[PDB]
């Protein structure tokens, strides 16, 4: 569905972590450039610090 | 947080003077000593109670769990 | 009505064996409301 912004007050009240999704796009290269398979992979919810450029405050 | 009812040292009721102190500071251009004297605070024990009050209740009140923000 | 949404602050009644969420918005945190009860104190 459509996601909604989460602010650290909710993380504090829920007694859980305040983390954002981390995405790496792998390069499944074969034979030095014969063909490359690309696929972004989510690698868990990475914690972020407050008041940073990746925080909603 | 909110103004104390009485002075800690002597016990004089100073809880009814915080709003008047702010009025005399804002409307009238009174310095703090003059405003405290004109409120009737002569002892420095009573003067400090109003001269040094912080009034954090106003900042507390902005976080209201009972009204949509 | 015994609960308050932690974000939109709208009073909501949560029945037993029911989803714990605000009906208006999608918030899963609810605050128990304080109802009228006798609570003695000493003015000291
Ligand atoms: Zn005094
Ligand atoms: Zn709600």
């Amino acid at each position: 569905a459509v996601e909604r912004k989460v602010y650290p007050s909710e993380s504090r009240q829920r007694l859980t972590s305040y983390r954002g999704k981390l995405l790496l796009k792998l390069k499944w290269s074969v034979n030095n450039g014969e063909e490359n398979l690309f696929e972004v992979r989510d690698c868990g919810g990475l914690p972020v610090m407050l008041q940073s450029n990746r925080c909603h405050l | 947080m909110i103004v104390p009812v009485r002075c800690f040292s002597c016990g004089k009721v100073v809880g009814d003077k915080w709003e008047s102190y702010l009025n005399l500071l804002q409307e009238d251009e009174l310095d703090e000593g003059t405003a405290l004297s004109r409120l009737g605070l002569k002892r420095y024990c009573c003067r400090r109670m109003i001269l040094t009050h912080v009034d954090l209740i106003e900042k507390f009140l902005r976080y209201n769990p009972l009204e949509k923000r | 009505l015994k609960y308050i949404c932690a974000e939109c602050s709208s009073k909501l009644s949560l029945s037993r064996t029911d989803a714990v969420r605000c009906k208006d918005c999608g918030h899963r945190i609810l605050l128990k409301a304080r109802t009228k009860r006798l609570v003695q104190f000493e003015a000291r």
